[PDB]
């Protein structure tokens, strides 16, 4: 003898295209962005001046737009922290889109004739079996 | 014989038995939702690497 | 990998377009380049307005092999 | 030029001169692959084994103190009549007198008041709580701790004041403790589903604003930045 | 030995515990750090404490006999309505959560949850070698390439 | 008679594809085909008048 | 664009830019697609 139950859904994280927390995968790393061009402009101005996004999204983005690298190294020690920035929230994303599809799924179902769930009754679950039968 | 516990209020009138069940004072806390680490992987790698 | 034919191959009307306001052959060099996460030596188009689809790629490409890196450890542990 | 490569970047760099600059670029790049390719991996390992870490622990804590500089404030619940009460109003009277808007009608309406945001914490019998633990439809957070108990006391049968026939049953439920029955009793009593048998956790990174830290690290630089650009002005003296 | 020896189902296993038995707490103790004895059976309140100090043993969980500790007094003295009071008082005000935070869970190492998904990243020898060669070997083979450079 | 047919063990294996759609991602991309065009005359007015 | 050949190469597996040149035959090319894929 055994007992029958029936299989839930569970889905894929297929809905999550390119948005596993779009919530927080915020638009303020584009601030962030924009600022720090502003910031390489204002580092390289008063010691190349409008293209310094057009640098940063090269950065960021592993594109390698034509571009020169800033001529003070005020900007260079700034530039060396946001590549290892971009370089943490790539890896953070690589390990966070490996955790949901390396996860399971709750409720584990019933084992058995030892199971409280069906040992000790309650309205939340329905037993049957043919009658008459040798059950 | 039922749930009852022990304390020294009640035990000046009533005498007991054994203890029979370990109990106590607890506090059921909410069933919040997970977190990570406060903080990225930045332990020890930067004692040596 | 059907669709990444047919998804790459449509940029060569934005690429003459910026040539007429480097394709003949030198557009599907550069755009295999940075979705396969290579640094091959690779003229970029001419002018600002041809630097917007390459932008567009690359947020393709980092999205595309951080997928398959995962989905590959996620197939290989169970 | 060694940075660009390392943090996996193509920055628009120039090579050195010459074919014998060549070589050791390319022992640079062969360490760069080895080195993104582990981190990224160890992080993989360490971000699907660590366990959620119970914001509030004991009594003694200051959420459970004069909740002052929180935003709306944390709600004790606990069931008026018995013995919690008489225990806690003999060591902390003003956590009582705070907690004295907060009664409950009921263990299934605690149960109730707890899945609808209306209370935060409750308080009762350790007992109950462990068996009402295993018995929600659904298996998350419970207890605080594991089973990190206040007072510890157990239960009992009250009986008759000095009457004769208290030491035959202490001999008696000792008899049972020797005899291994209640384990044998075990099928009625408290066991469940959902017992702490995984320790699991997944999460929706809404909470990925901890990066502050590294936030931290990126407006450090934008001090250093105006730091070094102060010190940008020692050729006006050489 | 007497609740083996009370239990029927078990005797066997009684039979099997008659030729290894100790005589102290600590002997048994350093023989399994000996290897010499595999397991060990006894009381809960001393191999929770031993399992945070002398940092190599583990529990394994589920519990068989559950009592307490209790005062052995003579039958029928006349503070066995005292002690029995008092106890229940220092259970009451906090003294025995003092006692035991002062005393037993004062040091605690790790809890064995067996997580491997941990640094120990210390050494980086073999890895930091090919470019301890590489500084070392290149400047021979950059002094071989202009011995070639001289000649042609 | 008896093991004839079978669908897949349900041995809940999440590891397997069903990426069947892709759809949210490739949109990128489909919508900057059509507005670089737009932006690019945009740019061409501004290149036209100064 | 004879001998630099394997200096291109090393340069496709180890994400090393190295200045260096395409190869002018599409028949190269060809080849190097499936490389870098590799």
């Amino acid at each position: 003898l055994t007992i029958l139950v029936k299989k839930e859904i569970p889905r894929s994280t297929l809905d999550s295209f390119m948005q596993p927390f779009q919530s927080t995968l915020w638009l303020l790393v584009g601030l962030s962005v924009h600022v720090v061009a502003v910031m390489l402009y204002l580092l390289d101005r008063f010691s190349t001046l409008s293209s310094a996004m057009w640098f940063s999204w090269g950065v960021l983005l592993n594109s390698g737009i034509g571009e020169g690298a800033p001529r003070s190294f005020s900007a260079r020690i700034l530039g060396m922290v946001w590549a290892g920035f971009a370089m943490i929230i790539v890896a953070s994303y690589t390990a966070n889109l490996a955790a949901f599809l390396v996860l399971d799924r709750p409720e584990e179902r019933i084992t058995g004739i030892n199971d409280p769930r069906l040992r000790n009754p309650s309205d939340k679950f329905i037993y049957a079996t043919v009658k008459q039968s040798s059950v | 014989v039922g749930s009852l516990t022990i304390n020294e209020e009640r035990s000046e009138v009533v005498d007991f038995s054994v203890p029979f069940i370990e109990t106590g004072i607890s506090v059921m806390v909410s069933r919040s939702n997970g977190t990570v680490s406060p903080s990225a992987f930045l332990e020890p790698f930067s004692a040596c690497v | 990998w059907v669709m990444m034919f047919v998804m790459l191959l449509i940029v060569s009307a934005v690429a003459v377009f910026v040539f007429e306001y480097v394709t003949i052959g030198k557009a599907i060099w550069l755009l295999w380049g940075l979705v396969f996460n290579n640094s091959v030596p690779v003229q970029n188009p001419k002018g600002t307005t041809s630097k917007i689809m390459v932008s567009v790629w690359a947020f393709f490409a980092v999205i595309f092999l951080a997928s398959y890196t995962a989905n590959l450890a996620a197939f290989m542990i169970q | 030029l060694l940075w660009g490569l390392v943090f996996n970047n193509s920055v628009p760099v120039q090579n050195p001169k010459g074919t014998t600059s060549k070589i050791m670029v390319s022992v640079w790049a062969f360490f760069a692959v080895i080195f993104l390719a582990s981190y990224t991996a160890n992080l993989a390992a360490f971000m699907i084994q660590e366990e959620y870490v119970d914001q509030v622990s004991g009594l003694s804590d200051k959420k459970f103190q004069r909740p002052n500089d929180f935003s709306p404030p944390f709600r004790f619940g606990t069931v008026p009549n018995g013995s919690t009460e008489r225990n806690i109003r003999n060591n902390y009277a003003e956590m009582h007198a705070y907690m004295g808007k907060f009664n409950q009608r009921g263990v299934d309406d605690a149960l109730l008041s707890l899945k609808t945001g209306k209370l935060d914490a409750f308080i009762y019998d350790a007992a109950v709580l462990n068996y009402m633990a295993g018995r929600d439809e659904g298996c998350k957070l419970v207890t605080i701790g594991s089973g990190k108990v206040f007072a510890s006391t157990g239960y009992g049968i009250a009986i008759q004041k000095d009457s004769g026939w208290k030491r035959q049953v202490d001999l008696a439920i000792l008899q049972l403790f020797g005899d291994g029955e209640m384990e044998e009793l075990e099928a009625l009593w408290l066991t469940g589903i959902c017992h702490n048998e995984k320790n699991e956790v997944m999460s929706s990174q809404l909470d990925i604003d901890n990066m502050a830290g590294v936030f931290y690290m990126l407006g450090a630089a934008m001090a250093l930045s105006l730091i070094t650009f102060i010190s940008e002005h020692l050729f006006y003296w050489q | 030995d007497i609740y083996f020896r009370r239990q029927v189902e078990l005797s066997t296993m009684y039979r099997h515990m008659e030729k290894h038995n100790y005589e102290s707490a600590a002997e048994a103790i350093q023989a399994v750090r000996d290897n010499k004895l595999h397991a060990f059976i006894w009381d809960s309140a001393v191999l929770e404490f031993e399992a945070s100090q002398k940092c190599d043993l583990v529990t394994t969980g589920e519990l068989f006999f559950r009592s307490g500790f209790g005062i052995g007094m003579r039958k029928d003295s006349p503070w066995k309505q005292q002690v029995s009071l008092s106890i229940l008082k220092s259970h009451e005000n906090g003294f025995m959560e003092d006692l035991d935070k002062t005393w037993v869970r004062y040091q605690e190492c790790d809890s064995r949850s067996n997580a491997p998904a941990t640094l120990t990243c210390e050494n980086m020898a073999g890895v930091f070698m090919l470019v301890a060669g590489g500084i070392v070997a290149g400047i021979f083979l950059i002094f071989i390439e202009i011995a070639y450079k001289s000649r042609a």
